[PDB]
């Protein structure tokens, strides 16, 4: 009871910290490059948007935890609860679908498929990602409607209800995540086919290929870890009818896991961000 | 007797050097010591002209200071209305490799040329619609680096075959061929009185040719690398040469020697394009460091920096009224720069 | 002033001998120009032989002069030196020193061209017995 | 005989260039001074034109 | 006024037509790849242009351009043969080309050092630091015919061949002597030492020994171009 709660609180503090450094690092580096008149690619624009959305999510979750501990009164007003849930759903929807849009950018520019549809979408990457967000606005609306329906039903008649809304939002985050994972797998398949073709054609390697392979391994590791952790969380909420009295802290840590870990992966993957991280590490020493 | 001719050449070169030294009573920096400094001049990008696909290699302003013709490596000549940033004509080019463009002073014909060895003259104000290739001039055994219209009928073209030429459009044949350059002739400028023109080559030299007579009057040396930008003083008695030694140099016709050298230790990139403002006080030089530098001409102070181009600024031109300066880079962008009071 | 590169040295030398070719350059900052040595055999074209960078750190040669010849670059005297050890009859050629086009660059092309502005008149080295 | 003709052309051009009237650097520098000063007021890049008259506002 | 309003409307209409044409031209331009053929006169670069001009169609005055469609992917190959031997000033017209196919004679041993120097110059240009070179070591048949026949051992030039062993990677063709492999891969290793001992992560050199079969050469060009496109997409996505 107390021990697990304290452990989750410490994990939440660590997630706050790493999310802050990571996302502030992305935003600060890109803003530094912008104000200094440097190159501003589309990928760093999406990185800025993602970092800002993620830092907003991290602030929201930590404010939720602050309300639940240092001032545990507004947390049960039956109105602040709904307000917080709705703001979280909107911001998280924007952030997760922006991450999937970054995935679509990567897939539509890096992958080399011969299918006519892939080429047709390949030349309109900005249009494709904008249409993706504008369409998935329907998912946002239906998720808001379902969360509101559940909260109204509970208020009319909350741990089981909180579990059910946890599950609903988890599904609405799993859909974009599963699309992003499938797209990453398709990109890796394109990588493997192209490497087979060039091995038949004979080609040399280099250090940049090694760095790219390290980045791919990092992304695979993060995807697998998040998939198993989130599936575990879903199973724990659905199956453990013990109601998991400390479900709120577990929900907060699961919600904040993505904006911190994925920001770290993005830092380690982007070449500009990696160079900035190396420069900062050198400057520290 | 080849050795005798070489000895005579050395003796004559030494005599010319002695005459230049005698004529060098003072240095331009000494006379311009009392001039009030031009001050920090900071002009902004009034209009960005987008629409080109590949890099922009050369642009020329029309005499009205409103329409400007731009050549891109994708095979496009775009005539932009600078005032309303609207494209008037977008001529497709037979050979995509274009390194020169010219606007006729009459505002009727547009010239282009490049790796195709051919100067293509396009009639804009045709009897019917569309823009068509009025003429194609062939005879240069090298890449056309700069072409300029004297009148509506005569065009002077400098090519990479170490040769400039004067072409009659109606005849289609060279009238006077200017030979004497050892390296490729890269940039070519005409005097305000279209009687003499000075051409800069890759042999670290510039030469002042007489259009009608066809003889090289004077040869100006002093650069350590390729003179790849030439521009007459508005007076017509001086010119400015930008080289790959990261130096601009103000040569003078009457004294037949350098007047002053604009260079700085920070800049190590070559100069791409050189243009004198209307008063001749400002030398706007395009550089490979993705930005242009505005030097004072009488002094040597770096008055300003026209930062704002991602790639090298390939072309630079001031309007005949001096109201704006168009800098076109390799990032498929031309930017018009104007000063704010 | 004018870009000038006057070469000195070179003459009838018995096979297996040694000879110093000194190219004195005037009219430009010698320090920041990669400099090459190029020879022209009779009845043949121009062949690049050696090159030395601005500071003198990078020196490269062809196969035929890999160990025999050496290149020195005296910046104080604005001179280039080609030391020629164990001369062979295959080296009978007109030798030129070439200041390659641009300063602060090592990517310079027209050093072996038929006509080239920044190339000396050269000295004729004959290794006839 | 190509070298002979090239050298003859070079020396003829140099002879044409040598006997050319040359003015002192001071006088021609003063001419450039006068041109820069007289036309300084009408240069829009040096002295910016008011936005009322500037067509690139 | 009314006349001015009509004139501005006409100007905007012409601008809109120009923009539509420019969008179509942009689609075509991004659908075509630029290949610049560079090499010595003894190298058979013109043979290459003619070989793929009459194999998938082509355009047909200086530059000998050609355009074809290999599995719906458009290619725009071109050779600049109408210019002089000075090339420091017009080579700059080819900084945005997809690739530079450098054809090397690789069978004379006299101009091979000239070829290596040209390769160094191309590799090191500031305007060609971002351009990958598809190296086509042509005249392999002549290389073999001379290597087996002896006559002129390659060791006379390039003395390092005395202390060179066949790379452990290797890929000998079915019927081939070890000496042919050693000479072939020695020339290729000289070119790759020139390539790798310079800027990396911006451009790569793709070696290919030209065979009598045309389809293999076209396939290698297509595959190298695909690799270049993928790598530049990686670079623009910041994953490199
Ligand atoms: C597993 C992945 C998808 C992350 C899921 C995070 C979701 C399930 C989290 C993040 C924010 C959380 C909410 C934050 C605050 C409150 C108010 C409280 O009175 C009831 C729980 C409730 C309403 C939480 C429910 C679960 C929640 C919506
Ligand atoms: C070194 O990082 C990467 C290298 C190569 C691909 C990807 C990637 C990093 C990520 N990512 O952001 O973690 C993705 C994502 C995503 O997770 O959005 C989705 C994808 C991806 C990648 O390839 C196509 O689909
Ligand atoms: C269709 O080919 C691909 C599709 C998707 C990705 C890649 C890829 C081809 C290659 N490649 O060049 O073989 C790479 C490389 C490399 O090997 O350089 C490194 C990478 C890659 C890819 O994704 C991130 O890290």
């Amino acid at each position: 009871g107390g021990v697990i709660k304290s452990i989750f609180t410490f994990v939440l503090i660590v997630e706050f910290i790493i999310g802050n450094l990571g996302n502030s690092f992305i935003a600060l580096v890109n803003c530094i490059d912008w104000v200094k008149g440097r190159k501003i690619s589309s990928v760093d624009r999406i990185l800025t948007a993602l970092a800002i959305s993620r830092i907003s999510l991290v602030w929201l979750i930590f404010g939720s935890w602050c309300v639940s501990v240092f001032f545990p009164a507004l947390f049960a007003t039956e109105k602040m609860f709904r307000m917080l849930t709705n703001i979280w759903t909107v911001i998280n929807h924007f952030s997760v679908w922006l991450a999937t849009g970054l995935g679509t950018f990567y897939f539509l520019k890096i992958a080399n498929f011969s299918n006519s549809i892939f080429l047709y979408l390949k030349w309109r990457v900005k249009k494709v990602v904008l249409v993706l967000l504008l369409v998935t606005s329907v998912f946002l609306f239906l998720n808001i409607a379902l969360i509101n329906i559940h909260i109204n039903a509970s208020i009319n008649g909350f741990t089981r209800f909180s579990s059910l809304i946890v599950l609903t939002s988890t599904v609405f985050i799993f859909i974009p995540f599963t699309l992003s994972l499938a797209m990453f797998l398709l990109l890796i398949f394109s990588m493997w086919k192209h490497r087979k073709k060039m091995q038949h054609t004979v080609k040399i390697s280099g250090d940049a290929s090694t760095k790219a392979h390290r980045g791919v391994k990092s992304v695979i590791t993060f995807f697998l870890l998040y998939a198993i952790f989130s599936l575990s969380f879903f199973i724990s909420v659905w199956t453990s009818e013990r109601l998991e009295e400390n479900l709120i802290i577990l929900s907060q840590v699961m919600g904040m896991a993505y904006p911190s870990c994925h920001s770290c992966v993005l830092i380690l993957g982007n070449k500009k961000l990696r160079q900035a991280s190396l420069s900062v590490l050198l400057w520290l020493r | 007797e080849l050795d005798q001719l070489r000895q005579e050449a050395e003796q004559l070169k030494n005599q010319i050097r002695d005459a230049r030294k005698a004529c060098a009573d003072a240095t331009l920096s000494q006379i311009t010591n009392n001039i009030d400094p031009v001050g920090r001049i900071q002009m902004r990008t009034r209009r960005t002209l987008r629409g080109h696909l590949a890099k922009i290699y050369a642009m020329h302003w029309g005499t009205d200071s409103r329409l400007l013709v731009s050549a891109s490596q994708d095979g496009k000549l775009i005539i932009w209305d600078s005032y309303t940033t609207n494209k008037v004509h977008a001529i497709p080019l037979r050979s995509s490799w274009v390194m020169t463009c010219a606007y006729a002073p009459s505002g009727n014909y547009v010239a282009c040329g490049g790796l195709d060895n051919i100067c293509s003259i396009y009639n804009l104000k045709t009897r019917e619609g569309n823009v068509r290739v009025s003429r194609e001039l062939a005879g240069h055994t090298g890449y056309l680096s700069c072409c300029r219209f004297l009148d509506d009928n005569q065009i002077v073209t400098s090519s990479g075959d170490t040769t400039c030429a004067l072409w009659d459009i109606e005849t289609g044949q060279q009238t006077t061929t200017f030979t004497g350059h050892t390296g490729d002739v890269m940039s070519l400028s005409l005097a305000p009185d279209t009687r003499l023109f000075v051409s800069g080559a890759c042999d670290a030299s510039a030469k002042l040719w007489d259009v009608r007579e066809g003889m090289c009057r004077q040869t100006f040396t002093g650069h350590e690398s390729d003179i790849n930008a030439i521009c007459f003083f508005p007076n017509g008695n001086a010119f400015a040469t930008g080289s790959d030694d990261a130096t601009c140099r103000l040569f003078d016709l009457r004294a037949d020697q350098e007047l002053m050298t604009y260079s700085h230790d920070n800049i190590i990139c070559g100069i791409t394009s050189v243009s004198f403002s209307k008063s001749g006080r400002l030398l706007l030089a395009g550089y490979d460091d993705f930005n242009c530098n505005v030097w004072d001409a009488l002094k040597a102070d770096r008055a300003g920096v026209l930062a704002g181009h991602d790639n090298r600024v390939s072309c630079l031109g001031v309007t005949d009224d001096g109201m704006a300066v168009a800098t076109g880079s390799w990032d498929s962008f031309l930017k018009i720069w104007n000063g704010s009071s | 002033m004018q870009v000038q590169l006057q070469e000195s040295g070179g003459g009838l030398v018995q096979p297996g001998g040694s000879l110093r070719l000194s190219c004195a350059a005037s009219g430009f900052t010698f320090s920041n120009y990669k400099m090459n040595w190029v020879r022209q055999a009779p009845g043949k074209g121009l062949e690049w032989v050696s090159d030395i960078s601005q500071s003198g750190a990078s020196i490269s040669y062809t196969g035929s002069v890999k160990g025999r010849f050496t290149i020195s670059r005296d910046n104080a005297k604005n001179t280039l030196y080609l030391q020629m050890n164990s001369l062979k009859p295959e080296d009978t050629a007109v030798y030129y020193c070439a200041r390659c086009p641009a300063p602060f660059t090592r990517d310079c092309f027209d050093v072996t061209s038929t006509t080239y502005a920044y190339r000396g008149q050269g000295t004729q080295v004959t290794v006839s017995s | 005989t190509a070298s002979i003709a090239q050298a003859r052309k070079l020396v003829e051009q140099l002879k044409m260039e040598a006997n050319i009237d040359r003015i002192k650097v001071s006088k021609a520098a003063a001419d450039l001074m006068a041109y820069c000063e007289a036309h300084a007021k009408e240069d829009p890049l040096l002295t910016p034109v008011p936005a009322s008259e500037n067509p690139f506002r | 006024t009314e006349d001015q309003r009509n004139e501005e409307k006409a100007q905007r209409e012409a601008n809109k037509k120009i923009e539509k044409q420019l969008q179509k031209d942009k689609q075509v331009y991004r659908a075509t790849h630029r290949l610049l053929l560079l090499g010595a006169d003894n190298s058979g670069k013109s043979t290459i242009v003619k070989q793929m001009r009459i194999l998938h169609g082509g355009s047909g005055s200086g530059i000998f351009e050609t355009k074809f469609q290999v599995d719906k992917v458009n290619f725009h190959m071109f050779d600049v043969g109408g210019q002089r031997d000075e090339r420091r000033k017009w080579i700059q017209c080819f900084n945005d080309v997809t690739a530079i196919i450098f054809v090397v004679d690789s069978s004379d041993y006299n101009r091979l050092q000239e070829a290596l120097n040209d390769f160094k110059s191309i590799w090191n240009n500031r305007w060609l630091r971002t351009i990958s070179v598809i190296l086509f070591l042509n005249k392999q048949d002549l290389l073999a015919e001379k290597v087996l026949a002896g006559k002129s051992k390659i060791e006379d030039y390039f003395p390092e061949f005395a202390r060179y062993t066949t790379p452990e990677d290797a890929t000998p063709e079915p019927g081939e002597d070890p000496r042919v492999t050693r000479a072939k891969y020695f020339i290729r290793d000289e070119f790759l030492r020139i390539s790798t001992a310079s800027g990396d992560g911006r451009h790569y050199c793709y070696p290919h020994f030209t065979c009598a079969v045309d389809t293999q050469n076209v396939k290698f060009v297509f595959d190298a171009v695909t690799d270049i496109i993928i790598k530049e997409n990686l670079k623009d996505c910041g994953l490199f």
